[PDB]
């Protein structure tokens, strides 16, 4: 009873999470095979192909579209949590559950529905023209702008939940002390609230940025061929090209970003606690 | 005349907490507000500090109206019961926060902060986060943060509740000396009779947002105004007396707790009036009655002796069924008053050492 | 007055795609761009469709099974962490926290290569393990957060009163954790039904699921039965969540 | 008659030996209180006695039965926790009846026992009321009632009345004393308060760093400490320095105490030039007022503080040397009111044979 759960929970994570990742990291050392797809031959030919401008402009182009989505979520998410903590306690649980209910529909079906709504001849173009605000339909499809709209739409609920927990756990007399000492609201925001809730911001940025760099059906449906994400490239190299070692090399460029972000969470948390 | 509060009204969630309050605070004194838990003392403190606005009335500070002046422009600092201490700043920066926020030239900031820390004996802890200190050090840091801005009046909100019984006794004297050396008004809020009684020059007793009595500790302890105050502070004894007739301008004869003694009354009385006699436990004389001669005082009994070291207080249960709870001292003539259990006694007081109300 | 406007705008942003699919379900136009009357032909076409119904059944079955197993394992792990004190608890907390903060494509590929190396056919079992594995951390966090709000010396006090280790669990710990387990069950159920990348990677052709069929059928053209199918699952899901709420209380 | 005998008990925790060695015996039918500073290891002893922890060595016997390795499910020992450790989802009735139900008590006897136990603590009305609707005093009453029902041979209290306010705590102190007299079993109490330990206990054991420092009656502890830690820990003391010149008689020794000569009472042998410790309590000092060269016998000092407490007046006198002496005076004698200034020069004496002389 006492020891069974500890071994079992440790045995489950190791067998299913940590051990497969080390092979992925060690899968970029072998060569390419047309049979078992690998061969014991230490090589570094995979990496120099990353620096190719063809394969290097795509990586840079994906990061730009992922950062703007995270910032748009952060501009739209921190204020959203602030108004929720200033509401009666009897309505807070209901409103949180009303943010997860769109999830009862599959993610791939929600994007297709968004495509018809924003189409050129669809709504928001007939209605926006019918009540004169514009003179010609606004075309956003198959543009980098269209991709940003999709990333925000899917991943917005993943940022509100971490911020609400951090905001709700603040000490009310702590914020009140600055007002007495002589700090205004603007001054109170920059020098007290933000440093205290930094671990919440960092955690929320991790749950919206990294998943946004692997969603390939958003680019397939709304981006076109020129606007591709790392998720589209890796899927092709594994299921169609069947070049596993190169796909593993592309994935580490995404894991490296994880390591940089984790250090900031620990040092921001250690400085506060 | 420092702070004048005129006709202040306050409503909270539709419930009135401050019906109508008129209070004047002089300059350069230590004032303590006393009352039971949750009686609007915190509301009054927050109103003076500026975190809330009145629903009616006027507030005057130094003959300048500050009724609607925001919390940013007042020269009053407060030390909180939560010991607000920003956790991501060192002690130096914690003290210097107020100076930096007021746009002070940087050549004077360091000396002022360092002198303020030296005032409260915190020289060594210049750079230590507010999680490496003890409770007393936190108290000192909060006081130094409040008083570094040179305020015109310092507000304390239940300051030393969470510490032990010895550091508490040290810092009571430390605060009284800091107040005397600085020379500014101190306003203190506590639920303890000992601190308010032993630390103040004037005490205001509050109850449901109304002032019961305001005066020096001697007056409040010796000359209460009603039965609530006489019993809220210290320990009191309630004797029911019925006046029979008047002997002279000061003495009257009555039936107190089934017996007939002469009590001192300095106001007009008429026969048949029901009276109240109040007595402190130390204001009571007791003698054993081992022999059959039981007389000279209320009879009572002994139900429980709780000795305390320097003194010994014993509770006497009369024939009617009321506890009396006497207290005695250890003198040269009385080295030890060792009483047995269920032993008959005799109850007496000291002439003219009593207070009678109506 | 301006506070409610911001709250409504975000909700309108998150519900308009949903509103479009229900109305387009009752539309008569095949493309669905405009409104050309009311009809129910799409419902009848969906009821006689077999592959779509099989895919929906498979998705629902996977969601139910994965939610039950994830809830059970996560609740047990959280109780173990709460009840016992040892040096490695922060370490276990870090493993769960890190595995939650993980990209989906990397997890998908790791399980893909793991199943390919061992020699296990891709299908029911591999998908089940993947969904439980990425559903565990949320359940653990929810139940542990609920449990941490109660005093832990209570268990020892009950122990002094004469309770064995097995008896404390059924009579004391469980009734204080039932709303968290039920809450962790609904949350696990929702995640296992909106995940696309792992399912699209770690599956085969023996077990066909709903995302893959719709993804294959989108390129040629999506008939409104999918619009008809989306609204059927929503009503069926609205009654499963309310049943969980009733049972726990 | 001894009831519990702790013989050679040793305890180690995380490589730090919290309890080096403890030998102790507890008699049957008394109120015992363990007193010491916060964090000395009293709670560890309490848990060890209850059975929630094990010894690295030694033996514990209860009524000539070794219960060293008997699990904490058959011992007749119950403990009351400070936060009341009450189950919130059960009722008061079920809270009380938990122990009885788990011991397979027949159903026809459970209800009367529960009802009488609640009546013994005056909780008749609140049988069917859930927790979180009860005040702190009610929760202590519920905890005591729950512990008492099983008829234990040892009721263990763990800082029971720390969270309550003043008047309720003072009332419940007498209530616990009366309840202990009514039942007839040994009560063991752990506390940090001085007057709280002094008020109720018929026997006090003071522990520091795992060792027992003193053990005896409250009078025996307040008046004859064996060393400075116990004397200063309980009550208030005035530490005085003295140098022995010569011995005068069998109970008087010439001495130089705090700068001046004085005759003190010493029973044990002493040699000239020796250093002794003179311990006095604030109420033992006799102090007059030197206004204009009047009553100038004794030490000379100045007043730096004065405290009015309503029933007595406390005074902090500063000597010429620089030592702070605490003096307490009472108004009960025939000086109704008096009050000192803040720079008065004052004289200090004390009554003979009321000293406490400590060597070394």
């Amino acid at each position: 009873f006492q020891n069974v759960v500890i071994v079992t929970i440790v045995g489950w994570l190791v067998l299913f999470v940590f051990l497969p990742n080390l092979m992925i990291i060690g899968t970029s050392f072998l060569t390419r095979d047309d049979a078992s797809f690998v061969k014991m031959v230490f090589t570094l030919d995979n990496y120099t192909r990353l620096l190719d401008p063809l394969y290097f402009e795509v990586l840079l182009h994906s990061l730009n579209m992922a950062l703007i989505a995270t910032l748009a979520c952060l501009v739209l998410g921190y204020p959203f949590a602030w108004f929720l903590a200033k509401l009666p306690h009897k309505v807070r649980p209901l409103l949180l559950f009303l943010l997860i209910v769109p999830f009862w529909t599959n993610s791939l079906i929600r994007i297709y529905g968004l495509k018809i709504f924003l189409s050129t001849k669809g709504y928001l173009n007939e209605f926006l023209l019918w009540l004169g605000v514009i003179d010609t339909p606004i075309r956003i499809m198959f543009t980098p702008s269209a991709v940003i709209i999709g990333l925000v739409y899917i991943l917005l609920p993943f940022m509100v939940m971490p911020l609400y927990s951090s905001i709700e756990k603040l000490d009310k007399p702590l914020l009140e002390a600055a007002r007495d000492l002589g700090a205004s609201k603007l001054q109170t925001f920059i020098r007290i609230i933000i440093p205290l809730t930094m671990p919440g911001i960092i955690a929320g940025c991790l749950l919206v940025m990294l998943p946004a760099m692997g969603l390939f059906y958003v680019s397939d449906l709304m981006g076109g061929a020129k606007n591709l994400l790392i998720g589209n490239v890796i899927k092709v190299q594994f299921l169609n090209i069947r070049d596993w070692p190169f796909g593993a090399a592309t994935s580490i460029t995404l894991t490296i970003v994880m390591g940089l972000m984790l250090l900031v969470y620990w040092r921001a948390s250690r400085l506060l606690n | 005349p420092l702070v004048q509060l005129a006709g202040i009204r306050k409503c909270f969630d539709g419930k009135e907490v401050i019906p109508q309050l008129d209070l004047t605070i002089n300059n350069g004194e230590f004032l303590t507000l006393l009352g039971p838990s949750g009686c609007g003392k915190t509301t009054v403190l927050r109103l003076i500090a500026g975190l809330e606005t009145v629903d009616s009335g006027r507030i005057m500070l130094d003959n300048e109206d500050i009724t609607h002046v925001p919390a940013e422009n007042r020269y009053v600092n407060t030390v909180f019961q939560s010991y607000a201490l920003f956790p991501h700043m060192t002690v130096f920066e914690n003290v210097a926060f107020g100076l930096r926020m007021q746009k002070t030239p940087a050549a004077e900031i360091t000396p002022r902060v360092m002198e303020a820390l030296r005032m409260v004996q915190l020289e060594t802890f210049a750079q230590r986060k507010p999680h490496q200190l003890s409770g007393g050090q936190q108290q000192r840091v909060a006081i130094a943060r409040a008083v570094v801005n040179k305020p015109r009046l310092l507000l304390l909100d239940e300051s030393l509740s969470a510490l032990d019984y010895k550091l508490r006794k040290q810092m009571q004297n430390e605060l009284k000396a800091l107040q005397r050396k600085l020379g500014i008004t101190f306003v203190f809020v506590t639920h303890d009779q000992e601190e308010a009684l032993t630390m103040s020059d004037r005490i205001v007793v509050m109850r449901d947002g109304r002032i019961e009595q305001d005066g020096t500790p001697r007056e409040i302890y010796e000359e209460p105004k009603n039965l609530f105050v006489a019993g809220f502070i210290g320990e009191i004894n309630m004797f029911n007396a019925t006046v029979i007739e008047r002997l002279d301008e000061q003495r009257v004869r009555a039936n107190v707790e089934g017996r007939e003694c002469n009590i001192y009354v300095n106001f007009a009385v008429e026969p048949g009036q029901k009276l109240h006699v109040l007595l402190r436990p130390e204001d009571l004389r007791v003698e054993e009655i081992n022999d059959d001669n039981h007389a000279e005082g209320l009879i009572g009994y002994v139900r429980e002796r709780n000795y305390k070291g320097m003194t010994l207080e014993s509770v006497v249960e009369l024939e009617n069924g009321k506890m009396v709870m006497v207290s005695e001292f250890f003198n040269e003539d009385d080295p030890d008053f060792d009483h047995s259990l269920d032993q008959k006694m005799a109850i007496n007081w000291v002439e003219s050492w009593e207070v009678v109300l109506a | 007055l301006l506070r409610g406007g911001f709250m409504t705008a975000i909700y309108a942003y998150l519900y308009i795609p949903i509103i479009i699919l229900i109305v387009n379900s009752f539309n008569s136009s095949r493309f669905g761009i405009n409104w050309q009357g009311f009809t129910t032909k799409w419902y009848s076409l969906l009821m006689n469709n077999d592959s779509l119904l099989q895919a929906a059944q498979h998705s629902l079955t996977m969601a139910v099974f994965s939610a039950t197993f994830a809830t059970l394992i996560g609740s047990l792990t959280a109780v173990a962490l709460y009840r016992y004190r040892f040096r490695g608890k922060p370490f276990v907390s870090g493993m769960l926290f890190v595995v939650m903060m993980s990209p989906d494509i990397v997890m998908a590929i790791s399980l893909l290569v793991l199943f390919m190396l061992l020699g296990i056919q891709l299908g029911f079992w591999s998908l089940l393990f993947s969904h439980i594995t990425f559903c565990l951390p949320f359940v653990v966090v929810t139940v542990y957060s609920r449990l941490k709000g109660f005093d832990v010396r209570m268990l020892e006090a009950a122990k002094d009163l004469g309770a064995s280790e097995f008896t404390i669990l059924r009579k004391i710990i469980l009734p204080l954790a039932m709303p968290a387990v039920a809450a962790g069950w609904v949350l696990s159920f929702t995640l296992s039904m909106d995940d696309v990348v792992v399912s699209s990677f770690v599956t085969g052709p023996s077990y066909e699921i709903l995302p893959l069929k719709i993804y294959s059928m989108v390129k040629v053209g999506v008939s409104p039965e999918v619009n008809a199918l989306a609204t059927i699952l929503l009503v069926l899901s609205l009654v499963m969540v309310i049943a969980s709420q009733l049972i726990a209380r």
